[PDB]
């Protein structure tokens, strides 16, 4: 079970009016069975059924849909995106976050193959500026999780805009999880989160649960650098996002 | 084309 | 104890109480079943979507409109569309008052069955009747005489009532609408360099009809003055984010109401139709309906249209003759406006059809009892 | 005091008060059915209109004329034109103050018993009276001594009276008269090119016939003239606008009186008619009867027909013969006019009919005390 | 030596050599042009079809009569059907022979006026007779006396008969035809569920009712029935292969002949026109006409019309009155078939105009020598 | 005269004299620019390689394809091909004698526009005119009525022609082609285990394509052969030396055009596309239409492609229907046939725009005078 | 016709 | 429709 | 400037399926300013394609290529493909002789460092059959170029075919390569240039005009052993190809 | 009437 968190920038029409584009992010999409995806632009879904055909053109059932309605606080409104096969997991309850310019969204899946049964996982996408206030709040969260869905194991991942003068010293204690033994972070400030070259763990795989911390495959989670590992060109690698792939595995 | 296909 | 009015025609389906002047559930008339198994934040895998959830959603549903020149294809969806606007728009159940639909004239008498046969089993509606929806519009101007001139979004006709009295030999039926102008901006659009050929994006011409289209007053000559022009053009801005330019082809679409040998149709024009119902009826009421012409339906609301109908009536109309076209501002919802005003009157309470008349003999009331 | 009096001449129907020189109970005596279904309820509206209603409305209605050649036909609508006339139009109750009736000579003797059995019955009048259209006119006009010719529309009547008792062996009736002459013209009109065969629009000829039609002093030179020049050619406009021109039917129709052979009939021309009345009466009076002619009804009021007249009665009639014709204004009330003259004379109270003798003797008396 | 003789109205045309048993040219009389513009060189197809060319590829054309209800509405095109017929089908020079033309009764002079002009100008014929359609089906069945209901397909017409000498006042038209109840026919399908809306799918309509549709001997009674059985029913084939089912219309269309009401024209039923037109002649007459009836043109040829038509007079006329319905088989030609032995007839030959008659008095000639 | 005709088309166009039976001209449209500087002996080709030389040495040049969809999108490449067809291959020079063109039915009018100014100005060819691609397939048939499909390498298109009357609303314009089936079978490939990414592996699946791909007459039945049968699999030899297995992605890849779902395309099929057109056409020219199907374009080679399609239309069709899917010998060269036959009629020679005539209207000469 | 019906 | 037209 | 001879058996695209072969490959091209390429099965100039991918994979002026069209006159075509760095040396023009299975092709080039300015490469490959005659025809060759093209030197030099039964004494006399002492042989009989253990010179590189001949260094002239220079087996070294390429380098 | 006319 591979579970990433992609940072499609800018995904829409205009994206998915290349062909070759496409046909890199269906590649990436097949590799991860249960995949987020981030900021989605499109209004009214035009892109999310561009994005399914050519994953569902040879079973129906392949890739299922778990999309968010616009849901933005401020001016722009994006779409959080949950593609995940029905063999591998199955969603059994979603809503919405019950301070933000989006607001978080929080999804079942049933993992039997994986030693955590049940599990849930948060969604998150914060502003450039907002960062630090809602790290404190995204501690609440999971205070709600506990009593209202009685889950022992709760994943959060998404573009925390972490690191790169976002965040400093001063207020990397501010943050709960990292005070907190249970919200363990993955991912390691020196690796590069970012198809550009300059160095950006922006995106950030917290880890909730004792069950959990045992489920993850130790060393699993890095970015997937798929520019070398597919040898495109730095245009193309930025041609298709700005942020590089983050992939947790569950065993 | 100039809107709808990709020509 | 209310009476529900519902004018379940095609493109919109207005729905109201009456006694009100405006129709409180307006939506889109399209109903569509997702391909691709997935639900939504908080949803429960729903079935299918009907209105305003289609086209938000245009992207992931196959819409089909489920009226065709005011006539019925399917009913497994109609079941669905009446459904919603009944306890999702609404938020009232239909058994507790009855329902008022409406219909175009010269439909075929298998469609008028079965809406009976759907009220009185699936919602077991006290009492309904079926009105012709161009008698309805007559109601919402006030007057008694004067021809109807109904061009919805699949049907357009005329019926010329006076006095109260409707002439069924003078009525006169053309298939030439406003969907079949959806249809042929296309082809136009065509020319100028713009692809439209998915029924999701189906719905970005029609906007594009709705906010920039507009009727001239002399075809040849604004056809010289666009081509040599850049003041006729107008921007326009799709969804996807790409900016268009409408030169031409502003006016070429909405013309085609007016000469209809564009989309191949041998029928004569929505001018020339007028002038032959009116030659249908005797010579006496000729001057009668001459001075009382009524526009409805959303077709009329073009810039212009009632200034360009003028011009052309009075070519084929005899001299010394007052042709005074009425275009009055909310005429959009005409029809359903008549609708709340024949159910409030006491008069037509005697006209109800009953369960009891409906389990005696079948549903071949619609046929004697309605008009 | 007040004393009714009403004159049942086909189409035109007048009514007023004895001593009145003027009737104001002035309208047409159609019966009017509409043929087509009442769809809008905004009002009940009415199943029958009889007098300036029905003419307004004449394009929906169907219009049946109680009356034919003098003679009442359906009496159910003959009822709903007298019981309109005197509420509706004159706003006065039948049983408070006698009434008058006027009719044709040589009518059925089963008319003249249901007429008298409605005024008793259906209304209760306190009394009543039958009197010849032809007798009233020499009152009109003032002389007690002449020969009268009422040229109605639908009975045309000549009855020779010299200082009182009218010879009744030397009576003619002649069934052309202006209901004819409007169906002759209908047909006539057909050659020019124009259409009039519904009933609708048989009163739009009628109008015709009353404003532009005239009588020529020869037949046979106007004929040269008509169709060598444009001056006799004259316009007129429709109720819808349109333009027709009159050339030759101008004269043609108004002719017909002179010679009935056109229509067909057997009968001779009404110069003839005239003739034959004068000459079987004895020498003693002809001579007297030459010089007092007086002309009465609707159809005089064509142009030249005064001149026409005593041309062809001059040359039947031998040399040195006082040849005169009395042709006064207002003479379309000629009987309505003689009417109120002998109502409100003194001593024709004496001769009036009343309740009691008709219960004691039945409806027959009509024909023993009056005549 | 042998007349031509043409019976042209609208419809199919018909013509022949005198002495002929039937007529050899019969094709409908349909002027049709192209509504697209041509795309294939050296196709080589004229921008004119007439008779069965248009009739062939009916589908593009846009097919237009030259004549309606019996009087010329374009001449432009009703030329190119005389040019057609004499060159192009009969393939003789109509400037060697006479030509006997036919037309019905009570039409516009201006329509004989035009007709004569062209035949001595555009053709040169050295001699022409018009007749009346309705004194032409006297010969054709060999009698003297008798009325004849000729139901042309642009106007039905009365003309009464005896031992000669026509009588003009008799006779009555009525707009009521085939053409016109063919128009009945695309409203009543709609109902059932089919659709034919323009002029090219006319012919389609126009080939049902030739084949299927019947008159029955009692319209309330046989609605019953077929209202509660399928028997009635019977299956036809489209020209594209559908197969459309006719229920119980297939008696309604014809039934408008007898029931004016339901075309919403007010004149009276086609039995009560016949019975009206014996009831303005003489009673000394009246026993032989009622004896005499002779059935013409081609909408009498429903089956049972016969009995219909007895059943219908014997009503209106008095009991034990022998009324015998000679509908001789192949009345449809009828008229032609009239006007061939009439041209063979030697006392014929002093009726003919010569072209010297038409050049001394002018068209104006046809009004005097001719009936 | 010696008129060139010229297809230009998407893939291969084809060039050669009129009156010719064969093109000589037959190369792909394929123009690239190096992407490495190296120079060959003696060459000048160093801007571009066009022709036969870029298929020869695609593993250096990069080819691209300036018509997309029939679109020119790079105009500066379309120069080179042009200048190459008639110099390098046809060795003729272009001033001499005018030039015929083809072009796809609903296209941009600015790709005739700049089309037509291009060899005005820099082939300054006397004369020039453009005729639609699928009207020219009928005159290698030498046909005159039946449907068109030239299913070309990147445009799929049904355009009905009835007895040389083109229906301008009833073209259909399809996106799906040969280039687009050529990407469906890479992406299947690849998923077998077999990756082709570089333009150069571009090419060597299509010849895969043109060779093995055949269509299957019932698609279902394949899977459950395929999937238990080795016989359907078929090795092809790589260039490289390697032997690929093609199993059951041999009916696969053709069977898209039945099924545009396969490549996300929400149109309807090609089988379905033609019912459409024929569904549009009048109802009395829809029984020729059905009986001739002339089919064309490279992408109809397919085994058993005729048979297929009779099956599928002749059930969606109503039986007892004469459906001949028509193939000619060698229709990958019908449109160019076609051209040869037109150019040397006779008739044609009348509608040349000549080049006096382009600098009096400017280049806008195209739309008046060419279809 | 001229007036009354259509012709 | 059922005949005529597309519906 | 350095110039080398290289004949890899069979040059084509199979060849470069294998990964490890195509890395000695550009290993042994970019050693030398100009080699030419034989026994180059290709057919629609793809291998080429492949070959200065690599070549020119970070410069895109590393290295240029000069290609022959197919001129075997049997089944077998070869190609005289030619590789060269723009920079060391410059093409000035281009010639193909007009008896042999594959004709000789003639490039100009331009030299500014060493003493020569102007020198021209002629490449043979002699059909082993026939090495005999085709080495006569090129003495008038050299005749040929000498004043049509006017070089003072004419380099000759490929795949003769040479010694190994190929040519004995009695018709090395009969060569006239030995017979004029203007162009002179410089790779020794007794050295191998095969990669198999047999000893054969194959390869010959003869030296026209006197200008060359002191430009040219003294000892430089000598087959290059790849197997024992790489350290790779003998399976490895025939792998690459059955033949040592042989080079000369010019001051 | 009862006979002649249509009275
Ligand atoms: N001014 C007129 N000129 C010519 N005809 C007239 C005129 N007025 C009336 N008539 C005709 O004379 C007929 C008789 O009119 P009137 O005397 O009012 O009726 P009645 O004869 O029943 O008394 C009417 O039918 C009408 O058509
Ligand atoms: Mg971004
Ligand atoms: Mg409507
Ligand atoms: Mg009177
Ligand atoms: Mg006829
Ligand atoms: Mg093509
Ligand atoms: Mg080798
Ligand atoms: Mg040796």
């Amino acid at each position: 079970l591979k579970i990433a968190a992609f940072n499609i920038r800018t995904f829409g029409e205009t994206k998915m009016s290349n062909a070759t584009l496409a046909s890199y992010i269906v590649r990436i999409v097949r590799r991860y069975d249960i995949v987020l995806i981030q900021e989605v632009r499109d209004s009214h879904l035009v892109a999310v059924g561009k994005l399914l055909d050519y994953l569902n053109q040879d079973d129906p059932n392949t890739y299922h849909y778990v999309v968010s309605e616009p849901l933005g606080r401020n001016s722009y409104k994006e779409r959080y995106l949950f593609l995940f096969r029905p063999n591998k997991v199955s969603v059994l309850d979603t809503y919405q976050y019950d301070s933000f310019s989006r607001e978080p969204a929080v999804v079942k899946f049933s993992s039997h193959s994986t030693k955590v049964k049940e599990f849930a996982i948060v969604a998150l996408h914060s502003a450039p500026s907002d960062a630090v206030a809602e790290i404190n709040s995204l501690y609440d969260v999971y205070l709600d999780v506990q009593q209202k869905w009685h889950l022992n194991d709760v994943m959060l991942m998404g573009d925390f805009n972490a690191d790169c003068s976002y965040v400093t010293s001063s207020q990397w204690s501010s943050i709960r999880l990292r005070t907190s033994s249970t919200f363990q972070w993955l991912i390691p400030d020196s690796a590069d989160t970012t198809a550009t070259s300059t160095n950006c763990a922006y995106d950030r795989i917290v880890v909730a649960g004792s069950l959990l911390q045992s489920s993850v495959v130790p060393g699993s989670a890095a970015p997937f650098d798929f520019q070398a590992a597919y040898g495109l060109s730095n245009e193309m690698a930025l041609a298709i996002s700005d942020h590089y792939p983050v992939e947790v595995t569950l065993t | 084309w100039x809107a709808x296909c990709p020509a | 104890i209310a009476a529900l009015v519902v004018d379940n025609g095609s493109g919109m389906c207005k729905a109201g109480f009456a006694g009100d002047d405006a129709p409180r559930a307006v939506f889109p008339s399209i109903v569509g079943r997702p391909r691709h198994q997935g639900v939504m934040v908080g949803m429960g895998q729903k079935d299918s979507y009907v209105g305003d959830e289609a086209q938000s959603k245009r992207g992931i549903l196959t819409l089909k409109y489920p009226i065709e020149h005011g006539i019925v294809t399917n009913w497994d969806d109609m079941e669905k569309i009446w459904h919603h606007t009944f306890y999702n728009e609404l938020r009232v159940a239909p058994e507790e008052h009855p329902v008022l639909l409406t219909e175009a004239p010269l439909n075929p008498k298998a469609n008028r069955e079965k809406m009976t046969q759907i009220m009185f089993e699936t919602f077991n509606t006290p009492a309904m009747y079926v009105a012709i929806q161009a008698v309805l519009s007559l109601y919402a101007s006030g007057r008694t005489t004067g021809i109807v001139m109904d061009s919805g979004d699949g049907v357009t006709h005329t019926v010329p009532i006076y006095e109260g009295y409707a002439l069924p030999h003078a009525i006169l039926r053309l298939d030439l609408a406003g969907r079949d102008l959806t249809d042929y901006l296309m082809k136009i659009l065509t020319e100028r360099g713009y692809s439209f050929t998915t029924t999701a994006e189906r719905e970005i011409v029609r906007d594009i009809k709705e906010k920039l289209c507009y009727v001239a007053l002399d075809f040849e000559q604004e056809m010289a003055t666009a081509a040599s022009s850049s003041s006729l053009e107008k921007s326009y801005e799709l969804p996807d984010g790409q900016v268009i330019t409408i030169g031409n082809e502003r006016f070429r679409c909405p013309e085609a109401l007016f000469q209809p040998s564009f989309l191949g149709m041998e029928s004569c024009g929505i001018h020339e139709t007028t002038f032959n119902s009116i030659m249908k009826c005797d010579v006496d009421i000729r001057k009668d309906l001459y001075a009382n012409t009524v526009l409805s339906g959303g077709t009329t609301m073009y810039p212009g249209i009632a200034d360009r109908m003028q011009k052309e009536i009075t070519a084929l109309a005899p001299s010394t003759m007052k042709i005074k076209i009425i275009a009055p501002p909310e005429r959009k919802y005409s029809v359903w406006i008549g609708g709340s005003i024949l159910a409030s009157l006491s008069t037509f309470q005697q006209m109800w059809i009953s369960k009891q008349e409906y389990d005696e003999s079948g549903p071949s009331i619609v046929h004697r009892k309605c008009f």
